[PDB]
Order: structure tokens, then C-alpha cells, then sequence
């Protein structure tokens, strides 16, 4: 009942001005079918088409809302009406994909891959697509992505329509107040779509009665703030598939706008989309377009579009004017729509290279920041890479580890006895049975009990945890009194002479393989990290074993365990293979780093029969 | 042992780690089911190219037609 | 010279062989001089370069050093006439067939 | 300028940048002879002609 | 069981239904056997067309000679 | 076969050039 008290309509009662056919009235309905103010005289009311819509065929069947507005309505009682009526969440990101109403063909590996990340992008930011509504052309193409989204893959992916009223078939077959209309399958609306903002200008078959607001509905969305709270607006990307005249000056809008849009185009389509990527390789500095690509691109914008010599001389000048906005352009030229994106909203919040990092580090795409934000001439804060390294570690971003090491992070100069500590009290990352370890070496050491929730397990709380977990006359270094004198005069001294032995210990006692594999690789004492893990991870699976757990993580740490011993059994056959009498020293050398031991003593302490 | 031993071992070791990764990967490459994977991901990246060769091909000869009605 | 240690990223990453890659740069030009001060001590490096100062790092990935000082630093010129004459001498010695 | 016996030579351990990779240096006199460099490379630092 | 306890006992049979279906493809499309057959027919549609456009090209090039000629 | 791609694209352009001009 509010959708009909806050939302107006608007309804043809004019003078029926012929022009060309008597029946064809200046909206273009029929004269005997009636019942802006300039030649349609039109009048206000409440609306009576607004609820929910049951697409009947086409595949799977979808359920997506809908509500006629005026086309001069405020965008602040909509963006209230999306977060209030429908119950759909502010969103981290927008999308604005605009194309030529006309329908086409394009590649067929281009559609697939552009639908593919259309998709998964809208997945992983969970972003609102915003297309124009109707089921021509690119919207199609969207159409056919949702349902190849539907068939393969479990989102539900918010992808909001926006098309005039007048130009939808069966107008009278979605007339209720929040009733559900079956609808079947002037042009049909798209059967893939969540939910519609159908605008009606009292015009019936014409388009324009969607642009203007849907501009201000996206403006008004960008200046909402994102829930991040650190003085950033939600970022908008504008995305073109092929296109028209109009979206040149939909372009134009985007990059002459405070703050700025940016714009990414396909190439492949052809069109509007194909003379930009023309005008983008072939354009120097800017606006610095030399004599033949000017009337190069002259004559495949009088070819392509069919224009004359005059017509294609203003899109040349609004294609330059464009231009002089170069670095917010960006082409996929084939040989995605996620690059788009993830471009686009690390230039729509316009802030500095550890933000984007930490943004790149929460999509999970360690490829977007190797080839972006790590290029040649970025800028770097002091302190700043540490902290990325700080926040790629509590998270298994190994890859971003192992990029963070590649560009110029050393372990020797970061890891610190607080660093490590935090390292070894985060909350992020796997699940571990770390704290059932340290719960019971506390029972065992003071019988207390259950540990208090605000708990900082100390390093020598770790140490007595490696000392249950060893066995034997194991003497880790966290427990000496060197380690202990440091700890309560402190809480390079600080800084760990070894530290991937301590990267290893942190990866093993947290169920965290694939750092572990990574960190077996870097530092050294390979052979004796190796069988420690195996010791470890074959003592906590007989732990988890005992204390009635999960029996799957006793499995995996069974197999972590057997991979250890498979490594160890490896770089013995690599070692025998070089030199053997190395081989021997690398056998019995004593290990400073671990309790005085032997390779051989931790190989038959941890049990393993094929070393 | 000494440290100079310990320095002497401490790079034998890293021989050993370098020589085993990446003698696995050599063994990755060579085997057949990735040559395989990697063949049939080029063929089909070909296969779209021959396709967009054989259409421009076409429009250069129409172009090239139109061309020689002209002259 | 970033050029040749790129090349020979790759050649580390997919091929067996240590090329003796001999670099010869002036002294005073390198970052961190107080860094490598040492008498056949094993010194750390920081392969990180600060784009504010204008002295650059070397070469992380090259396998022997001629670092050569005239004295001064932050200028070149140190190292042409010594390269020149070593690349003499070595063109001098016979080979062995 | 004065001269003096070197205090900066040895072997240089990277830290970072991927790889570990040691390299072996000195710091020379721009005006030293090349014999003796040669001798410095072929016999100290074991590297063949 | 509950009714209730039904709908997410059906949501779990089609998640097991969905998984085990393209699971079965997955190894049926990564398996040596089916990989050798997809790379044959699609050599057979790149050897028609590059003879086309080797024919294609034959006649551009003596339109260019005759063009070139008439100049 | 890219560098055959590359090329033809240019020449592609010089024709329609040429056509242009005549």
C-alpha cells in the first residue's frame, strides 16, 4: 500500500494530434484507447501496475519484481524503496551496461567469456546490474549469461532492469497492486531479471523515458556511502558492449562528471565500441590524433554507421572530446568484463596503492594486482608493504605471499616476536585445533582448566605446545631462558635470525598446508622442517584422534603428515643423487634450531619407516 | 662440524630444493597429458583466429574486388 | 642491465646453468654502501629501491661484482676505463686450444 | 684522495626479489692493474677462463 | 524426518544430483581419451577453410597485379 | 599466425586508405 501512496504515473489525455497516421496519436497509441504536459497535457495518479512476475516459459522459471514509476520522480524514495520494500542490501559496487537497442550476433568464445565474467564479477563484489530492461541486444546477451548462471552456478545475482513502460509487450497483463502476474515469452521484457523500474512518460512505443533517471538513480547511488566508512562513495563502472550515436555521448556524460565514471568497451561487437578501440591504439598523446587516423576513423564512422561527411565530423569531435579523457578508457580487445570492473572501482574510489592492494587481497585475484598496482613507476609507503604482508598472512593468500616476497618484502626484516604473536592470535583464515592444544599444556602444566575467550597465547604458551607435541627430550627454542629473559624484558634483538622455521612452525600448529609448502621451499633446514611437520601434524591427527573431534581433520593432518614424510623421503633421493657423502653430513649434523637433534633422531621419532 | 660446514651444507641443501622443484616441474611439462591439455587450449585459440582470418580474408577480397571494378 | 637480470630470471626459472654474469659498477653510486662494509663476511642486501633517492640498487640476480671507486659518489664514470682494459687483458690472454 | 686497504669485500646474500642468489664482490681502485683482477677471479673466486 | 527438515534434505539431494552430474563430465572432458578426438575434427575444418583461404587469396593477388598493371 | 594477423590488419587499413583516396 505505500508503493501506490509514495509512486506516482502518468496517463495520455491529450488533443490526439494526428501527424502522419490518424490513429497514431503523439504517444502513439491508438486514438479510441485512451482512458510531460507538452503536447500530451498528461495527468498525475496514483499507480495501479506495481507486485511480482512469474515468467512463464523460457527455461526456468523466475520470479522477478516489479513497479511502474514516473520518469520525474526523485531518486531518494526509490533507493528508499530498494532498501526497504524488496529487502536487498546496499551494494559494494554498481554496474551500468549500456548497448545498441538493435539486436546482433557477436563471437561466440567473446559471448562466452564475457558472460562468464559479467556473472562472476556480479558474484564476488555482489554488485547490481543495471541494463535497459527489455529483451533486445546486449540485454539479451545479459539474459543469456542469467540463464547460463541459472544452469551452472548457485547466485542470485541482483541485476535490476530499467526500461520505459510504452515499449513493453502485453501492458494490461502486468496490471495489479502487488499481485503476481504471469507474463509469457514492441518487445518482451528479459526472463532473466530480478527486479524492474519500469518509467512511463505517458508515451507508449518510444524510448527516453528511462535515461534521465536511471543518470540520477546512479548518481544518487554513487554519493550513498559504502559501509567500509573511510570517506569513499560506492564505485560505478560503465560498461559498453558495441553501442550507437548515443552512447558516445552516454561516454562523454560518464567522463565530464564530479566525480569521474570510468568507461571500459568491448571489442568484437562492432560499432560504436570497434571506433573507439580504433581511436585507442591509434592516438599517441590524447588528443594528439595525427591526419590519416582522423579521417581513417572518419570514414569508418560514415561506413559503419552510414553518415554523412558533416554527422560523422561531430562524432569525430565528440569521439576527440572523449578522448582527452584517455586514462579512464580502457579496451578488452580479444587474444572480460571482471578486469573491467576490478579496474574500474580501484579508480572509482581513487585512493591510494595499499588500498587497492587490501582491495585486491579481499577479491581474492592476485593477477589484477601483479599486472595493476605492481606495474613499473607505482609509488610505495614506507611501512605500508609490511602491513600488506601482515594482512595476506592471517588470510592464506599464499600467492600473495609469494608476490609480496617476489617484489621486494624480506622475512628477515618483518617478522618480529610481536608480529609472530599476532600472527599467532588471529581469528581470520581456516579453523585449527590450536586452542584445544594450548588449553590442555595449560591444564597439564597448572591444574585454570578452560582458558578465558580474551586469551593472548603466548609464543612460550606455543613453545610448551611444540614440547607436548614432540615428545621425548624435545627443548624447543620459545622455552629456554634466553627466549623467556627476552619476553619479559620486552613484553635486531627482536628480529628472528631464522624466520622461515617459524613461518613453518605457525603453518603447521593452524592446519595451513599450502603455506607450509611454500615456506618449505624458502629459508633452509628443509630436511628437518620437513620431518618436524610430519612429527607435528602426525602428533596433533593422533590428538584430534583422541579428544573425540572431527575425524576429517585427523585425516588431513594424517595427509599432511604423509606429505611431509613423501617430501623428506624426496630430497633424500635428491641429496643421494648429488653427493653422497653431503648427504651423510646433511644426516648427522647437529641442529641448532631444534633441540640439538639429528636429522635421523626426528626421522625415527616422528615414525617414518621409508625415511 | 664447523660453520663453514654449516655454510657448505646450507647451500647443498638449496641444490637439492631447486633441483627437485624444478625437475618436477620438467616432469609436469614432459608429460603427456599436459602437452595434451596445453595442444588442444592452442588449438582452439587458433581455431577462433583461422575463423576471424577467413572473415576479414573475405572482406579484403570483396574490397579488393570493388577495387578492380573501380580501375 | 635491468634487462639482463630479467633474462636471467627466467633462465633461473627453466634452466640448470649458473651464467657468469660479471657486473661492473661504480662505488659510490650503489644504495645501502654502509650495507655491504665487510672484510669476507656474508652482508645482507635489501633488494628494495627508494624512487625518492637518486642512487640505485644493484642487480639482484647477477653473479660477481668489480664495484669500483674513484673517490667520489653519486657519479658515474668510475668504471669505463677499468672495464676497458680488463676486457684488454683478458682478449690478450691465449685460449685453450 | 688517500689510499688505503679495502673493507668491502666478500659476499652479498639478497634478501628478496624472489630467488636467493649470492654474489661475490669487491670493492677495487679505478686505477688497480687488470692482471691483478684477473688473478683476484681466476684463482680466488675459482672461476675458469 | 519434519516437513521442514524435508526442504533442506531435497536442497542437499540436488546439490549431491548437480555435483555428481558435472563431476561425470569433468572426467569424462579431462580424460586422454576424449581430449584426442576433440583436437582431430576441429584440425579437419581449419584444413577446408585455409585451403579456402588460400584460394580466396590467389585470386586478391593477381586482382592486385591487375590493378597495379592498369595504374 | 598472430604476426600474420597483425600484419593483414595493416594492410587491411592501407587498403581502405587507398580506397579513400581514390
Amino acid at each position: 500500500s505505500w508503493i501506490e501512496r509514495a509512486f506516482y504515473k502518468r496517463e495520455c489525455v491529450h488533443i490526439i494530434p494526428s501527424t502522419k497516421d490518424p490513429h497514431r496519436c503523439c504517444c502513439g497509441r491508438l486514438i479510441g484507447q485512451h482512458v510531460w504536459s507538452i503536447s500530451k497535457h498528461t495527468q498525475l495518479s496514483p499507480t495501479d501496475a506495481f507486485g511480482t512476475i512469474e515468467f512463464q516459459g523460457g527455461g526456468h522459471s523466475n520470479k522477478a519484481m516489479y513497479v511502474r514509476v514516473s520518469f520525474d520522480t526523485k531518486p531518494d524514495l526509490l533507493l528508499h524503496l530498494m532498501t526497504k520494500e524488496w529487502q536487498l542490501e546496499l551494494p559494494k559496487l554498481l554496474i551500468s551496461v549500456h548497448g545498441g537497442l538493435q539486436n546482433f550476433e557477436l563471437q561466440p568464445k567473446l559471448k562466452q567469456v564475457f558472460g562468464k565474467g559479467l556473472i562472476k564479477a556480479a558474484m564476488t563484489t555482489g554488485a547490481w546490474i543495471f541494463t535497459g530492461g527489455v529483451n533486445t541486444g546486449v540485454i539479451r546477451h545479459v539474459g543469456d549469461a542469467l540463464k547460463d548462471h541459472a544452469s551452472k552456478s548457485r547466485g542470485k545475482i541482483c541485476t535490476i532492469g530499467i526500461a520505459p513502460w510504452g515499449i513493453v509487450e502485453n501492458q494490461e497483463d502486468l496490471i495489479g497492486r502487488d499481485v503476481v502476474r504471469p507474463y509469457q515469452t514492441l518487445t518482451v521484457l528479459n526472463s532473466m531479471h530480478s527486479h524492474f523500474i519500469l518509467a512511463d512518460n505517458g508515451t507508449t512505443g518510444k524510448y527516453g523515458a528511462e535515461v534521465k533517471l536511471r543518470r540520477q538513480l546512479e548518481k544518487h547511488i554513487s554519493l550513498q556511502k559504502i559501509n567500509t566508512r573511510i570517506g569513499q562513495g560506492v564505485p560505478v563502472v560503465a560498461l559498453i558492449v558495441e553501442g550507437g550515436p548515443n552512447v558516445i555521448s552516454i561516454v562523454l556524460e560518464y567522463l565530464r562528471d564530479t566525480p569521474p565514471v570510468p568507461v571500459v568497451v568491448c571489442d568484437g561487437s562492432g560499432r560504436a565500441s570497434d571506433i573507439l578501440a580504433f581511436g585507442h591504439k591509434y592516438s599517441e598523446e590524447g588528443g594528439l590524433i595525427n591526419e590519416s587516423l582522423r579521417d581513417q576513423l572518419l570514414v569508418t564512422i560514415q561506413k559503419t554507421f552510414t553518415y554523412t561527411r558533416t554527422q560523422a565530423q561531430h562524432l569525430f569531435i565528440i569521439l576527440m572530446e572523449c578522448m582527452k579523457k584517455k586514462e579512464l578508457i580502457t579496451v578488452f580487445r580479444m587474444g572480460d568484463i571482471d578486469l573491467a570492473i576490478l579496474t574500474a572501482l580501484l579508480k572509482g574510489a581513487n585512493a591510494s596503492a595499499p588500498d587497492q592492494l587490501s582491495l585486491a587481497l579481499a577479491w581474492n585475484r592476485v593477477d589484477i594486482a601483479r599486472s595493476q598496482i605492481f606495474i613499473y613507476g607505482q609509488q610505495w609507503p614506507v611501512g605500508s608493504l609490511e602491513q600488506a604482508m601482515l594482512d595476506a598472512l592471517v588470510l592464506d593468500r599464499v600467492d600473495f605471499v609469494k608476490l609480496l616476497i617476489e617484489n621486494g618484502v624480506s622475512m628477515h626484516r618483518f617478522l618480529t616476536i610481536s608480529r609472530l604473536e599476532e600472527l599467532y592470535n588471529t581469528r581470520h583464515g581456516p579453523s585449527n585445533t590450536l586452542y584445544h592444544l594450548v588449553r590442555d599444556v595449560k591444564k597439564r602444566e597448572y591444574p585454570k582448566g578452560n582458558l578465558p575467550p580474551d586469551y593472548r597465547i603466548s609464543l612460550i604458551d606455543i613453545g610448551l605446545v611444540i614440547e607436548y607435541l614432540m615428545g621425548g627430550a624435545y627443548r624447543c627454542n620459545y622455552t629456554r631462558k634466553r627466549f623467556r629473559t627476552l619476553y619479559h624484558n620486552l613484553f635486531e634483538i627482536n628480529h628472528f635470525p631464522f624466520p622461515f622455521h617459524e613461518l613453518m612452525v605457525w603453518a603447521v600448529l593452524m592446519k595451513r598446508q599450502k603455506m607450509a609448502l611454500f615456506f618449505w621451499q624458502h629459508g633452509e633446514e628443509a630436511m628437518a622442517k620437513a620431518l618436524v611437520a610430519c612429527k607435528l601434524c602426525k602428533a596433533m591427527a593422533h590428538e584430534a584422534s583422541e579428544n573425540d573431534m572431527v575425524d576429517d581433520i585427523s585425516q588431513e593432518l594424517n595427509h599432511n603428515s604423509r606429505d611431509f614424510g613423501q617430501l623428506a623421503v624426496e630430497l633424500l633421493d635428491q641429496s643421494y643423487k648429488q653427493d653422497e657423502q653431503l648427504a651423510m653430513k646433511l644426516l648427522t649434523y647437529e641442529l641448532k634450531n631444534w633441540s640439538n637433534a639429528t636429522c635421523l633422531q626426528l626421522a625415527v621419532a616422528a615414525k617414518h619407516r621409508d625415511f | 662440524i664447523t660453520d663453514d660446514e654449516l655454510k657448505k651444507v646450507h647451500d647443498f641443501e638449496e641444490q637439492c630444493i631447486e633441483e627437485y622443484f624444478r625437475e618436477k616441474d620438467d616432469r609436469f611439462n614432459s608429460s603427456n597429458d599436459e602437452r595434451i591439455r596445453v595442444t588442444s587450449e592452442r588449438v582452439e585459440n587458433m581455431s577462433m583466429r583461422l575463423e576471424e582470418v577467413n572473415e576479414r580474408e573475405h572482406s579484403m577480397k570483396a574490397s579488393l574486388q570493388t577495387v578492380d571494378i573501380r580501375l | 642491465i635491468r634487462h639482463v637480470g630479467d633474462a636471467l630470471k627466467d633462465h633461473a626459472s627453466k634452466s640448470r646453468g649458473k651464467i657468469c654474469t660479471i657486473g661492473i659498477a661504480p662505488w659510490g653510486i650503489v644504495e645501502n654502501q654502509e650495507d655491504l662494509i665487510g672484510r669476507d663476511v656474508v652482508r645482507p642486501y635489501q633488494t628494495m629501491s627508494n624512487p625518492m633517492s637518486k642512487l640505485t640498487v644493484l642487480n639482484s640476480m647477477h653473479s660477481h661484482f668489480i664495484l669500483a671507486d674513484n673517490g667520489t659518489t653519486g657519479k658515474y664514470g668510475a668504471e669505463v676505463k677499468l672495464r676497458r682494459q680488463l676486457e684488454k687483458h683478458i682478449s690478450l690472454q691465449k685460449i685453450n686450444t
